[PDB]
């Protein structure tokens, strides 16, 4: 895989990885509509339609995880007005699996696919179709490219996660739970704080207790800031409560309608 | 329509267009496939010095232009193209991409050796030359990019400035479907052959031919002008001689074995070796190149040696050593790129 031992001079690490004030002063713009208890939600909502739809177009996990991450990149930086998130979520996907040298996605197929979650999967949220044709795709695309200064190369927890679980040895008990413990952080902002390998420490060790595996001498034989690892579970067991207090499916039409909008033209 | 108006209006102020931060009418110093590129100068006159200007071909953001963009982004080592920028059209939908200026290349050096012989000058050229090029490949390689077309016209070297006759690669093959092929003087006898997959081991045998070429000034395996190819096989064993089983074991396990067999017979290069050839060019087979050549011009891949150990070859401990300037001080004799007027 491409550039994957070169992380410490990426331009993932370099720029990308941002300080938690700064994202948090940006989005204060956004706040002033929305709740910070309603943000997350919102969060929550639009990581779920990219899942939904890279599972539709059949796409690896990595290609869902790449979208996921320009997505949440441009809105730290960008309001929600600025661009529909709804045409925003497809263009991230559309753009991500053209990163990757394996397989194609067609113009068709994405409006298609698009369409489709939405009317199935996400009628709840929205009650007319989606709008938007492939010529909002390809002038998005370039938006989308231009904030995020072309960095199109991201780094992800998985890869680092299979290597700690083949290193303990117990890859059929652990794989499986810590694995989705890493889809679910991407509900948060852990992916623009902290490094891939620290949120798969993370992941492992909230997987270890859930399963009752005693693993703290190996985690002890590791040479990494422990405290930011702390800081990363205290996120994910935070998220496990949201979780639970969250009804998606029954909040998210209102929240959606106190989302900031897009100026027309006078 | 769709979008904040503010913040569209915002970006377009904002936004740096091409046009306006760089001069490059009538300074077209290629069109090819990839596009067209311009010898380009800065407008506000800060840097000064010479940039490569390409315009990709076609609208929007091709998967080939995709991957290009993000690889690049990443690279860095003094031995690879340096993309220093990207401009964005939003009206016509075109790509702007900013590099380096490189004055010179391998293609234009040699041809100039073999244009001046008819109608290498300092002695470890050569050497400083392929050097550099195997430190450059060696960098891709630790990072999982292959090259997947070397050859002299993609070895590009430094005219006068601060990186004077430095190597500089470029044109990787960015975009290829599934990591698949599915002229031909530097490609390997396995793609030959129909290989379904690139490998770091394609790329050596492409230096190979280049440092041939270099020590030579013609290329090795000089052919006439979808996988199979019969003359260009029968060039390669002209030179190499035809692969006894020891040398190349898995062979039987390539798709165009059978049509290899039917074609060709051993007898008919019994007086072949690299020895040979290279003794007919003026090229001493006890000679440290000529024992890195043999190890890079292997037939067999897994017995082809690897960039990383070319690098630690003894070749580049002898005098001369390599040069970070493969000119060494002395003047270029070779000239400037010519502009392309006619569109
Ligand atoms: C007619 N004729 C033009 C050239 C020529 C001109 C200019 C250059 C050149 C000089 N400096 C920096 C870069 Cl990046 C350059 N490139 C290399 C890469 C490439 C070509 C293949 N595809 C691309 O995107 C654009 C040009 C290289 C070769 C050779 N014969």
């Amino acid at each position: 895989k491409a550039m994957a031992g070169n992380f410490w001079q990426s331009s993932h690490y370099l720029q990308w990885i941002l300080d938690k004030q700064d994202l948090l002063k940006e989005r204060q713009k956004d706040l002033k509509f929305l709740s910070e208890e309603e943000y997350w939600k919102l969060q929550i909502f639009f990581t779920n339609v990219i899942q939904a739809l890279g599972e539709h177009l059949k796409l690896r996990q990595q290609v869902i995880a790449t979208a996921t991450v320009y997505f949440k990149r441009f809105y730290a930086r960008y309001s929600l007005k600025s661009i529909d998130p709804v045409l925003m979520a497809p263009t991230c996907v559309f753009l991500a699996s053209k990163v990757e040298e394996f397989g194609v996605v067609s113009n068709t197929r994405l409006i298609a696919a698009a369409t489709s979650v939405l009317k199935t999967r996400f009628s709840y949220a929205f009650p007319k179709e989606f709008p938007y044709r492939m010529n909002h795709i390809l002038e998005c695309e370039f938006y989308l490219l231009e904030l995020m200064d072309c960095c199109l190369i991201v780094y992800h927890p998985y890869r680092p996660l299979l290597q700690y679980v083949q290193d303990m040895g117990q890859e059929d008990m652990l794989l499986p739970l810590a694995w989705r413990i890493v889809n679910d952080t991407y509900r948060t902002d852990l992916c623009l704080l902290y490094p891939p390998f620290m949120i798969a420490l993370a992941c492992l060790h909230v997987a270890c207790v859930v399963q009752q595996k005693d693993a703290r001498q190996w985690f002890a034989e590791l040479s990494v800031d422990m405290e930011k690892i702390l800081e990363i579970i205290r996120v994910i067991l935070k998220l496990y409560e949201q979780w639970k207090n969250f009804d998606e499916r029954k909040e998210m039409a209102t929240i959606l309608s106190k989302m900031p909008k897009p100026k027309p033209p006078p | 329509d769709k979008m904040d108006y503010d913040f569209k209006v915002k970006l377009s102020s904002e936004r740096e267009r091409v046009e306006d931060l760089f001069e490059y009418e009538g300074c077209k110093v290629g069109r090819g496939t990839y596009g067209h590129v311009y010898k380009a100068k800065r407008k506000d006159g800060k840097d000064d010095k010479d940039y490569a200007l390409k315009q990709i071909e076609g609208t929007g953001i091709s998967m080939s232009a995709c991957r290009e963009i993000a690889l690049l982004r990443e690279l860095k080592h003094p031995n690879v193209i340096s993309l220093q920028k990207v401009f964005l059209s939003h009206a016509d939908r075109k790509v702007w991409l900013l590099f380096d200026y490189a004055e010179h290349d391998l293609w234009h050096i040699i041809k100039f050796h073999r244009a001046s012989k008819a109608n290498q000058l300092p002695r470890g050229m050569v050497k400083s030359l392929l050097y550099q090029i195997l430190d450059g490949i060696h960098y891709l390689h630790a990072n999982w990019v292959l090259h997947r077309d070397l050859k002299p016209a993609n070895i590009l070297v430094m005219g006068e400035g601060p990186e004077r006759g430095r190597v500089k690669i470029a044109d990787m093959g960015f975009a290829r479907l599934f990591n698949s092929p599915l002229t031909f003087w530097y490609r390997a006898p396995e793609l030959l052959l129909g290989a379904r997959h690139y490998t770091k081991a394609i790329d050596i045998w492409a230096i190979g031919c280049i440092f041939a070429e270099l020590l030579t000034s013609e290329p090795i395996f000089h052919c006439r002008q979808n996988p199979y190819h019969h003359d260009q096989l029968d060039r390669i064993f002209n030179v190499m001689g035809f692969p006894a089983d020891k040398d190349w074991e898995d062979i039987k396990k390539m798709p165009e074995h059978s049509t290899l067999m039917k074609d060709f017979r051993r007898n008919t290069y019994t007086n072949c070796s690299l020895i040979k050839y290279m003794e007919k060019h003026k090229v001493k087979p006890d000679s440290k190149a000529f024992h890195l050549l043999q190890k890079l011009l292997t037939m067999d891949p897994i017995k082809r040696i690897t960039s990383e150990q070319a690098m630690q070859d003894p070749y580049f401990l002898e005098d001369p050593l390599p040069t970070s300037d493969v000119f060494a001080g002395c003047q270029i004799p070779y000239p400037k790129r010519e502009f392309l007027t006619e569109e």
